[PDB]
């Protein structure tokens, strides 16, 4: 089928520090359009969120 | 972007759904270098379970210098986007973009995007016939904090346009 | 280049070196831009026990064409390079080199190489205080078989030349 | 204490196929000189090897 709901699992890290963050959302694949929610399985991230913006959706 | 599977394209199922739908699928790698000589890459991995998408997504960041916009939270929100895509071959897109950021201080902040979308089966003849193709692409995030974030998206696919 | 443990600086040990010799360590992470479009990222890691390294390297490549050098066995040799190193911040080196190999069409394959070693623990001020610094780099590749290689290599650093 | 050996496990993947290797090596860490001897762990490279090069030591 077409997607309607997403999971999350997006990690790494910046500056050789390393981020975690898990979270979902959903989407309408008639429409391009998505949202999602994430939080850090730590401490707050370390560094912009908008760098991650790029690998959302 | 990173779950295509949810743009469609003008006149049918985008690549990315078609891979999706008939359980064959892909893999995205990208490399995206900063204007301060900073880059990134990344590997985006699916699974599925029905019409649920599992990502896991890996980034890794390196020589952000301490006192730029990234690692001081100074960037404000990222430029509507025009993404070009072209298929050099029929597993296979390049997509390009030049991606801005605003900063609390006027300035914007630059990198030149590339990925590779990798297709385990070719896509259709009617993908390959419109090249270039451009995707349309704004995006809104929200944080109170650097701990939880709430992000929209909207895409919209387009080989041409008139006036 | 993958284990600059092995590399000795003109006046004594260089950052990689210091950075085993107290387990603190670095972490390489690279982007290398083909001219036909496909592109490689690296994360090289390392563990130390005595004298004995572990690397546990991840490269991953995309975009190169089916019909190209790397993907029908044109490449011959890695051509000498010097590589050039500055220190952005005292726990940042940026490597950087157009890398080119020998090609049996007569024509060289080249590459633009981009590197950051970001160490946990500041470098030795005394590292800091040359730069740029670069390194000579030769290697060699035996191969009968695409399954069982042997390679050598050969580094020499330096910040200055004289004639 | 300097290296006088090293191990290697590299992997990952070529357009989107995974390949993987271990092998071993030696080198002087008072000259910059280094060897190593690789073997794939599946079947061969279906690239070729020269495009791992700058990732050995």
């Amino acid at each position: 089928p077409l997607p309607k709901t997403h999971e999350l699992h997006i990690f790494g890290s910046f500056n050789g520090v390393k981020f975690d963050m898990v979270g979902e959302g959903t989407g309408n694949p008639n429409e391009g359009s998505e949202e999602l929610k994430l939080k850090s399985t730590n401490g707050p991230l370390k560094f912009s969120p908008y760098i991650l913006v790029p690998h959302l959706g | 972007y990173a779950f295509n599977q949810y743009l469609p394209f003008p006149d049918g199922m985008s690549p990315f759904q078609a891979a999706m739908q008939d359980e064959s699928g892909y893999q995205v790698h990208r490399t995206l270098q900063y204007e301060d000589g900073a880059f990134v890459t990344a590997n985006l991995r699916y699974t599925y379970e029905g019409s649920h998408i599992k990502g896991e997504f890996q980034v890794i960041g390196t020589g952000f210098p301490p006192d730029g916009p990234v690692m001081t939270n100074k960037l404000t929100a990222l430029d509507w986007s025009v993404v070009k895509f072209v298929y050099p071959n029929d597993k296979t897109i390049l997509s390009t973009f030049d991606k801005t950021y605003t900063t609390t201080d006027g300035k914007r902040y630059q990198c030149t995007f590339r990925e590779n979308n990798t297709f385990a089966k070719p896509m259709a003849a009617d993908i390959l016939q419109k090249q270039p193709m451009f995707i349309f692409h704004k995006t809104e995030l929200q944080h109170s904090n650097n701990a939880e974030l709430t992000f929209k998206e909207k895409q919209t696919a387009f080989s041409d346009m008139k006036s």
